[PDB]
């Protein structure tokens, strides 16, 4: 394809490039390029690939959002029409990157399985945030199984400070919130998640503390929010 | 909107 | 072209919209089919084309220097050639901004013909900024032969307050001081523009004072850079 | 870098 004459190595180089110099678009076209030369990503490259996949459906959501609350206090149709570009460009993004965790990397480690699992549901999650009828909650069913198999692997083979199992349970409760209309499960969820941390926080570790106390208090903050 | 990582 | 079945009424519509979501990349194309419809633009409309490639050619410009710089401290090719593929994309920019300037929009107004010229006399600079050898200095002379004529049009028919007016030469000073090797005129310039709007502040306009202020504020700032 | 506009 587009990168197929690049050695992979030259890729992993030129995507971390592209992060120092905020082209995201560039670091997903790389990281998908080194991805399809079959060999697995260890885990800085799996988070290369999840860091500038994030950024432009990121900016995506961020200008869907915009465009669907200006279609909404507007009820021409010239905002439907762009709103409708935008999410037809999000909706393709989303499926290029659950495409390559189908056909290339899901397939492991159990952290590499897990952290997949998260992104599978992760984007089937936006798909859903714009989606409607049949095709919707088809979307919806997607999310959550993929969410259901990674909490499960996680909850088994690794301890509850983890940040990914940590990150991978905030999402999963923020889906079950802002998208299967259960605040109950989602602030259940976040809370013993939360809880069982704490109880364990002697389970932190040297290479990744830093990391699991962020998304603690990321857990807070939501259900702060949401009491 | 909630926090997402 | 891509926006020729759209109407131009509709066109500047999703300009703005673009705007509203920083789909800036969205909005200079919105605004290139809106000048391809052959008509002139308002002095609104001309703003929401130089914001939109303003923003474009910025983010690229910023790109480019991060890896150029990364490819100083560096003296593998991977650097050398992502650096010259965002060099490429902002030429592209630069061109397609100048074509429609030479082809369309210059051609009227005095204000209106000064806003164009100092539009071709950036963007010519912006090519300057990563151009060498006979193509370089060839753009170099381009860019001030551009920002001399607006200058003598915006001395002869503007007041010294004028937010256009003080803009250019802002803009031409700094095109002295980075560009031309000539810190002794980009100093002149600066405060003879800053002296001189003081001057006459009576002719500030009730439309565009923060403006002008502003400007004033900029270039009291790069004086004080440069002294 | 110096301020343009
Ligand atoms: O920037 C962040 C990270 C990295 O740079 C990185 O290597 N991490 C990491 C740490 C331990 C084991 C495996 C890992 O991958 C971080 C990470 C943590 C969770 C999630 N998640 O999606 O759940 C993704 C990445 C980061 C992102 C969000 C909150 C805190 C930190
Ligand atoms: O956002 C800014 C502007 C607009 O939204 C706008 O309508 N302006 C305007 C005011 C009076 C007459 C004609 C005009 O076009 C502003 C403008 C002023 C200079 C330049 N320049 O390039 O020199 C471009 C646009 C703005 C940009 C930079 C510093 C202050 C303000
Ligand atoms: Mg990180
Ligand atoms: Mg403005």
């Amino acid at each position: 394809g587009a990168m197929g004459s690049m050695e992979r190595a030259s890729l992993i180089q030129k995507a971390k490039l592209a992060e120092q110099a905020e082209r995201y678009e560039d670091m997903a076209a790389f990281m998908k390029g080194a991805v399809e030369k079959g060999e697995e990503l260890s885990c800085e490259e799996r988070n290369l690939l999840s860091v500038a996949y994030k950024n432009v459906v990121g900016g995506q959501r961020a200008a869907w959002r915009v465009l669907s609350s200006i279609e909404q206090k507007s009820n021409g149709p010239e905002v439907r029409e762009y709103r409708e570009k935008v999410e037809t460009e999000l909706q393709g993004v989303c499926d290029t990157v659950l495409g390559l965790l189908d056909s290339h990397l899901i397939k492991g480690d159990a952290e590499s399985r897990v952290f997949y699992l998260k992104m599978k549901g992760d984007y089937y999650r936006y798909l859903a945030e714009v989606a409607t009828g049949d095709d919707k909650k088809r979307i919806i069913d997607s999310a959550r199984s993929a969410y259901q198999e990674a909490m499960d692997i996680s909850k088994k083979e690794m301890p509850p400070t983890n940040p990914i199992r940590l990150g991978l349970a905030l999402n999963f409760s923020v889906f079950h919130y802002e998208i299967a209309n259960s605040p109950e499960e989602a602030i259940s969820l976040a809370k013993t998640t939360f809880d069982e941390a704490m109880a364990d926080l002697h389970t932190l570790s040297e290479d990744s503390y830093k990391d699991s106390t962020l998304i603690m208090q990321l857990l807070r903050d939501n259900l702060t929010l949401w009491t | 909107f909630p926090a997402t990582v």
